[PDB]
């Protein structure tokens, strides 16, 4: 299947910038879905962070629209997450994600139904 | 709950329609468009 | 041009004979009414109309 | 940005009743995951009241006002997991978590 490989750095110094990199396996990446990241600190529940479609159109978190920023490499189908100097405060597992949509009607208008949040990553466990 | 251009665009309305007698009313739901309506300011 | 919505029209006497017909539901689910138009025809079609402006 | 239970315990054979709140719930959808221990989280109900295929029918969902409501009939003891439901923006632009809930059958 569309398999999710994580990767980035290991041991993080603290205030740094982390790009990170989802090796997409079964890599197919065309125009047909959302694809996101999210994270989950290490004893507590998730948080949603961003979301890209292919063309470019990105979507952030207001509250972390600042240190954000992402893109794609769909020349080796995989994904950027780029962050900003992010603190010791974010030691936090993360998760390479795949928001699968379905097409309703006319996808120019936007008619389609966000199906749910299909194959999820590995587990990122980014220590700072 | 609606992402597409249509969001907000046809609205389920309820009345008080008199019938054919004179001293009978009726509640009526139906569905109309943004552009047939106003505001006046459930509203 | 289409109005894509399967609909539904009901009926309610509201006078002696006076009976009126209403937008009553939609079946399947709520679709964008739209045109189409052949673009590259069209250019080619406004192409001749500057000519003769 | 949204409100939900932390916490919920149950016995066997009973029938949970999961809600979260927020004021984009009567414009937005929720949609309901299952993180398993050590595992991918996966897609429960969406669209406030549909399941995906491979998922059995004690899973329902529905939805009132700012209010929404997971719904577990006949509750098993295996089904002990986290729950979490998702929205989206009023304007519909980025995407939000629940906080989180923690089922304890037995
Ligand atoms: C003017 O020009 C424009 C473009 O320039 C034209 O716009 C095009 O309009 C098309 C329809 O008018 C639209 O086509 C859609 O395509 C979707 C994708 O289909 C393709 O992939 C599938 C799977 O790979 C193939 O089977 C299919 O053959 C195609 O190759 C379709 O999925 C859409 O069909 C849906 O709507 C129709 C009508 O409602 C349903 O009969 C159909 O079954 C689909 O409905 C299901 O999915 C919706 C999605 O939410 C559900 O709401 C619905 O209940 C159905 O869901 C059931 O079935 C699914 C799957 O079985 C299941 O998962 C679910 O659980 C339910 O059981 C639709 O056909 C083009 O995309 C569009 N073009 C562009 C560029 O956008 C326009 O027509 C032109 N107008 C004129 C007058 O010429
Ligand atoms: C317009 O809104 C009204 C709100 O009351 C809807 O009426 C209720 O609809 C539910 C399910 O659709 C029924 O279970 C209730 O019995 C209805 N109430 C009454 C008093 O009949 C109505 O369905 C909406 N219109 C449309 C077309 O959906
Ligand atoms: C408008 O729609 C009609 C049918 O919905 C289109 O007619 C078809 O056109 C193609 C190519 O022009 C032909 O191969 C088909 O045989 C036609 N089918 C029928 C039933 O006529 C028409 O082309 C559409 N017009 C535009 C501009 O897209
Ligand atoms: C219809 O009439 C009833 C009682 O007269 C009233 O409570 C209700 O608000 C009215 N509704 C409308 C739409 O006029
Ligand atoms: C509209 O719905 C009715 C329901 O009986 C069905 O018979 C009819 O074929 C539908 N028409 C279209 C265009 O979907
Ligand atoms: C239309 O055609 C003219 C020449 O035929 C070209 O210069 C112009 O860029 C075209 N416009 C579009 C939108 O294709």
């Amino acid at each position: 299947q569309v398999q999710l490989q994580e990767s980035g750095p290991g041991l993080v110094k603290p205030s740094g910038t982390l790009s990170l990199t989802c090796a997409v396996s079964g890599g197919s990446i065309s125009s047909s879905n959302w694809w996101s990241w999210v994270r989950q600190p290490p004893g507590k529940g998730l948080e949603w962070i961003g979301e890209i479609y292919h063309s470019g159109s990105t979507n952030y978190n207001p509250s972390l629209k600042s240190r954000v920023t992402i893109s794609v490499d769909k020349s080796k189908n995989q994904f950027s997450l780029k962050l900003s100097s992010v603190t010791a405060a974010d030691t936090a597992v993360y998760y390479c994600a795949r928001n699968a949509i379905t097409i309703f009607g006319v996808v120019i208008i936007g008619e389609y139904y966000y199906y749910g949040m299909d194959v999820w990553g590995q587990g990122t466990t980014v220590t700072v | 709950k609606l992402r597409s251009m249509m969001r907000g665009e046809i609205k389920n309305c309820s009345f008080n329609m008199t019938t054919e007698l004179r001293d009978k009313k009726q509640k009526v739901y139906s569905l109309f468009y943004r552009l047939d309506v106003v505001q006046i300011n459930n509203k | 041009c289409t109005r894509p919505n399967n609909n539904t029209v009901k009926s309610i006497r509201i006078g002696p004979g006076q009976a009126f017909y209403y937008f009553g539901d939609v079946l399947g689910d709520v679709r964008m009414a739209h045109c189409n138009i052949s673009k590259a025809t069209w250019n080619e079609t406004l192409g001749k109309v500057v000519k003769q402006l | 940005e949204l409100t939900q239970p932390p916490s919920v315990s149950v016995s066997p054979g009973q029938t949970a009743r999961i809600t979260c709140s927020g004021d984009a719930l009567p414009k937005q959808y929720a949609y309901w995951y299952q993180q398993k221990p050590g595992q991918a989280p996966v897609l429960v109900i969406y669209k406030d009241s549909e399941r995906p295929s491979g998922i059995p029918e004690r899973f329902s969902g529905s939805s009132s006002g700012t209010t929404v409501t997971l719904t577990i009939s006949g509750v098993q003891a295996e089904d002990e997991a986290d729950y979490y439901c998702q929205s989206a923006d009023s304007s519909g632009t980025y995407w939000v978590f629940g906080g989180g809930t923690k089922l304890t059958v037995l």
